[PDB]
């Protein structure tokens, strides 16, 4: 059971600012996945294999990282983007998820 | 200095070339050797180990049902059980054997082969079998009186469970080729048919359906030549996680 | 002459009246680590008769729909006896194994077992890219079950499994199969908990069946370590 | 095109048998897996396990494997989820999700159901 | 023929000259050797 | 018994023999030993002098060939525009034998291997879309052990390589070839590793350090040209000085990932999960049977 540490647990950002998150793993995984869950909606896949963007995902989203450290990058923040964020590992069973990241627009 | 001149084939990269090259790590000392069991110096050591033929390859057979041949009691004398195509380098039953996989890396092959069948029926089961080998040029014999004209052995169930059928090396040439025509005179090895000598008799308490397990190995006169790539494996795409090694 | 066999090592002994010429893997017999192959300087401990003896595992039922059973070593033995204590207190170990499998049936039963010891068996997973987990691979004493024994779960062929040290249990010919495994590894010693050098498999090549009244047929495995050594004495990690 | 239809809130009892289905459309029901994830209020997601409808092969998380069993139906194209001994910890939001057509990680999700445990 | 002017011994060309075989370990991994004779 | 066998064995002539108590054709597979029945004992043979050589099946001759371990293409241009996911004129590859299945399945026929890695880098340049010409570029390949600090930029000061071994070569020059020794901390490599590397239970299954050669960092030393090119680097590895132990079964089903042994199987035979060999009508049916 690889424990994924999602840091920071919370952040605040203005529209247009760059936000950056870090998903730390208790071991070395291969690819990192990322999710968005709206306030009361179902999750959605955004970055898979730490490179590509899924459907309906703007180019503003990005991801990178290797080894045990993986990160998500959003170039320009928008007010509609406030939601929880998760990181998943495909490498070993069971599938483990990040702690979650909550953020609002000030 | 020394006057020289280049030859055709200078600067080329040949995958099979044998040459010495610049060591990347100077004065490196590899780890001392430790004795490990089961060293294979020559690949002909592997092909001499008997491995299970898959005779039952057919529909309505899933998974492990394909490695055994069901034998049952019969109401008619002189019946055929199964037949084995003998081409190693085609897709036939011999494909997945040790002798079959190592031989599909090579274009030419030579030497005698052996089949071995182990009767797995109950201790109270009796029977006699005949294992026939027909050299090429004819059609697969469907009758025993036509099949017993070739190399065969008659086998009676007992304490020893296994009979060995030598397939001798019979050819006009020193080798045979893999080439994808199965009927070529340089390829086809002939046929193997198995008939009921007498019958399979079992008591009412024992199970009436008994099974055989085909094995095949290679003798110490076996040989292989002209290595090639193996068709048994191939990829149309990059494997998973292969891109991650570039991260 | 090769039919009856007795194995006396330790305070335990096993007799069998039907056996075929017990298999000695790769012609190698277990022995202690010689002085020229020894990496660790500390004086190793050799419990001898304490850790070298047959440890019987839990019997498994054999039923027609059985897909086969596997046990990984030393992992199966790490919780058992004084061998299981030396594993927990000691950083390193080196030993060979002696496998004996007991399956019996009436002369009216038919069946066959391929009993094979797969060196360095790396298991796969069906129709997924995810590597197997820690609890999937490490079953302890209970042992696991083949999902697809036809491919040996690693994607290889069961037909070629005879290249590994093996015997058969053919309910007609013999009631037991014995395999003697030396130390297999690239390193002279090894960490007991994470790495498993051998995987013992019992595969139903030919299924069970009879027309006699149905009964339970157990499959029992008695595993005896041989020439054990241990290094890195510390507190028990367990 | 694909639509995973999941039921709504279901009140349960302390030790009854929870019956949860999942619906599939727009794709071959036997060609992919089915994955179940739980959500506690203000908590992170956890992965219960999977089942493959073809041969009815399931693979579960080491922890929930004993407390949950999965069932599939190829005819009605409806995957089932059953829980045992509902308690205060079993109240959560359950999603049934599946792998992407070439992508990994649950690109298609469900609508979720809210399990309310009361005694 | 071989030519190696490099100092390190692992830089040398591949050595194909080892013909030693021991098929008896794979083919005959038994404690009692078989007779060319019923074994059982 | 170990012996020097340079050729296939000779055949001796045998006569008609019927004798009680001697049954050369009977064996016991339950012993696990291969049938020792000789052709002389089964049927009646003639004296043959077999001159066929065994030299081409030697594990040294068998396993040692140049096979493609890696192939990697990247753009050569000014990267001040393109994002970070694209290559910035350098790329780092962790050296593994599991990327391509021809060499992978062939090295997985054995449990342990001890060999020297002879590496060859072959580079091919093209022009992105009017044609101009193929420039002559100098490429650096620096050998970085696993876990060390690899360059983050083309122009980074990590490429000075005062310690790490590097090699320089040109497109026009013959392919660069270096010999990597046997660096495993053990006596041989583990092709299959049953266990975990780390003491914690979160480790990876089958992923073993000390079986990784290291990282190979390749860049284009020349500064970016006014026109974007496309460079493709192919690396070939030839084992040599080979010792092999404990042969294994050849893998049937196709590979899925390089990180593990996970199998899938094709949709139908051959090489299907349930059927490895293609299906025929019945056990009595001969597909290629001759008809005249």
């Amino acid at each position: 059971q690889i424990v994924l540490t999602q840091s920071p647990a919370a952040m605040s950002a203005s529209p247009g600012e760059k936000v950056t998150m870090t998903c730390s793993a208790s071991s070395s995984v291969i690819y990192m996945y990322w999710y968005q869950q709206k306030p009361g909606s179902s999750p959605r896949l955004l970055i898979y294999d730490t490179s590509n963007l899924a459907s309906g995902v703007p180019v503003r989203f990005s991801g990178s990282g290797s080894g045990t450290s993986y990160s998500l990058t959003i170039s320009r923040m928008e007010a509609e983007d406030a939601a929880t964020y998760y990181c998943q590992q495909w490498s070993s069973f069971p599938y483990t998820f990040g702690g979650g990241t909550k953020l609002e627009i000030k | 200095g020394v006057p020289t001149y280049l030859l055709p084939g200078s600067g080329q990269f040949l995958t099979t070339d044998d040459h010495s090259s610049a060591p990347a790590l100077p004065c490196f000392n590899p780890t001392p050797e430790m004795h490990i069991p089961g060293q294979v110096r020559n690949m002909l050591e592997v092909v001499q180990v008997e491995s299970m033929m898959e005779i039952n390859n057919t529909e309505s057979a899933v998974g492990m049902e394909r490695l055994k041949v069901d034998i049952s009691a019969l109401t008619d004398v002189d019946q055929l059980l199964f037949n084995i195509p003998l081409d190693i380098q085609l897709d036939g039953p011999l494909r997945n054997t040790l002798v079959g996989n190592i031989s599909r890396y090579y274009t030419h092959w030579s030497g005698s082969l052996e089949m071995t069948f182990m009767f797995c029926g109950s201790f109270m089961a009796a029977g006699k079998l005949i294992l026939c080998y027909t050299p090429p040029g004819g059609s697969c014999p469907t009758t025993r009186e036509t099949a017993m004209l070739g190399t065969h052995i008659v086998w009676d169930f007992g304490l020893q469970s296994s009979v060995t059928l030598i397939i001798p090396w019979i050819s006009g040439s020193h080798y045979r080729m893999f080439n994808n025509d199965a009927k070529s005179t340089n390829a086809n090895v002939g046929y193997v048919t198995c008939f009921m000598q007498t019958n399979l008799i079992v008591p009412s308490e024992s199970s009436d359906t008994c099974s055989l397990i085909g094995f095949i190995a290679a003798k110490d006169d076996f040989s292989l030549r002209l290595m090639r790539d193996s068709p048994d494996i191939g990829q149309l795409d990059h494997l998973h996680a292969a891109e991650a090694a570039y991260q | 002459s090769d039919r009856v066999l007795q194995l006396k090592l330790g305070n335990s002994a096993i007799v069998t009246q039907e056996a075929a010429n017990y298999c000695c893997a790769y012609g190698e017999w277990p022995n202690y680590l010689p002085d020229h192959e020894a990496v660790a300087i500390d004086k190793p401990t050799q419990p001898e008769t304490a850790t070298d003896r047959f440890y019987t595992l839990k019997s498994v039922k054999w039923e027609t729909g059985s897909t086969g059973w596997w046990w990984k070593l030393p992992d199966a033995l790490n919780n058992i006896g004084m061998f299981g204590q030396n594993v927990q207190h000691h950083y390193l170990y080196r030993s060979g194994f002696l496998i004996h499998v007991q399956c019996n049936a009436t002369k009216f039963h038919q069946g066959a077992l391929l009993v094979v010891a797969i060196p360095e068996h790396q298991r796969g997973a069906h129709n997924t890219n995810t590597s197997p987990g820690f609890d999937d691979i490490m079953k302890g004493e209970e042992g696991g079950t083949f999902n697809h024994p036809y491919v040996l779960d690693d994607g290889t062929s069961l037909a070629c499994a005879t290249i590994f040290p093996h015997q058969w249990i053919n309910l007609r010919t013999n009631n037991s199969a014995t395999i003697v495994l030396p130390w297999m590894n690239a390193a002279p010693m090894d960490f007991p908990l994470r790495h498993n050098q051998w995987t013992l498999a019992i595969i139903p090549v030919v299924p069970l069946g009879t027309r006699t009244t149905s009964s339970m047929v157990p499959i029992t495995v008695s595993i005896a370590p041989m020439c054990c050594e241990f290094n890195g004495l510390r507190h028990a990690i367990t | 095109q694909v639509q995973l239809q999941q039921p709504g809130t279901e009140l349960v009892r302390p030790g009854a048998s929870v019956k949860l289905s999942c619906k599939a459309s727009g794709y071959s029901f036997t060609s992919y897996w089915m994955n179940w994830v739980k959500q506690r209020p203000g908590q992170g997601l956890e992965w219960i396990g999977m089942i493959h409808p073809s041969d009815s092969e399931t693979r579960l998380n080491q922890r929930f494997k004993d407390k949950a069993t999965l069932t599939v139906d190829k005819s009605s194209n409806t995957a089932y989820m059953q829980l045992s001994s509902p308690t205060s910890e079993d109240s959560a939001v359950y999603y049934c999700a599946r792998e992407g057509y070439d992508y990994d990680g649950f690109a298609y999700w469900g609508q979720g159901t809210l399990v309310t445990v009361s005694a | 023929n071989q030519i190696n002017f490099y100092k390190d011994s692992y830089a040398a060309s591949a050595s194909k000259q080892d013909f030693s075989q021991d098929p008896s370990k794979f083919t005959e991994p038994v404690v009692e050797g078989l007779k060319a004779a019923p074994v059982l | 018994i170990e012996s020097i066998i340079k050729t296939a064995t000779d055949t001796v002539k045998s006569e008609i023999n019927a004798e009680l108590g001697v049954v050369p054709s009977l064996n016991a597979v339950e012993t696990g030993a291969t049938s020792n029945t000789e052709p002389e004992e089964a049927i009646q043979t003639r004296t043959v002098i077999n001159q066929h050589g065994v030299s081409e099946t030697l594990v040294e001759n068998f396993l040692s060939r140049a096979a493609l371990v890696s192939k990697r293409s990247f753009e050569y241009k000014d990267h001040t525009s393109s994002t970070a996911r694209a290559d910035k004129n350098f790329f780092k590859w962790t050296i593994n034998t599991r990327s391509f299945v021809q060499l992978r399945r062939k090295l997985e026929l054995f449990t342990y291997l001890r060999f020297d890695a002879e590496i060859t880098i072959l580079t091919t340049v093209a022009v992105n879309g009017t044609y101009v010409g193929l420039p002559d570029l100098t490429l650096q390949a620096m050998f970085v052990p696993t876990g060390a600090l690899t360059p983050e930029k083309q122009d980074s000061f990590h490429w000075q390589s005062g310690s790490n071994a590097s090699v320089f070569f040109k497109i026009s020059d013959p392919p660069a070839r270096i010999t990597i020794p046997f660096m495993c901390i053990n006596s041989a490599y583990s092709v299959f590793y049953d266990g975990f590397a780390g003491f914690e239970k979160n480790g990876l299954y089958g992923i073993n350090p000390a079986d990784t050669i290291g990282n190979l960092c390749v860049r284009i030393v020349n500064e970016h040209q006014p026109v974007g090119f496309t460079v493709t680097v192919r690396v070939y590895m030839k084992p040599k000085h080979i010792k092999a132990w404990a042969p294994r079964p050849p893998r049937t089903l196709p590979y899925m990932s390089i990180a593990n042994a996970n199998y899938k199987g094709k949709e139908r035979a051959p090489n299907a999960l349930s059927a490895i060999i293609g299906n025929r009508d019945s056990v009595k049916t001969m597909p290629h049977n001759i008809v005249n």
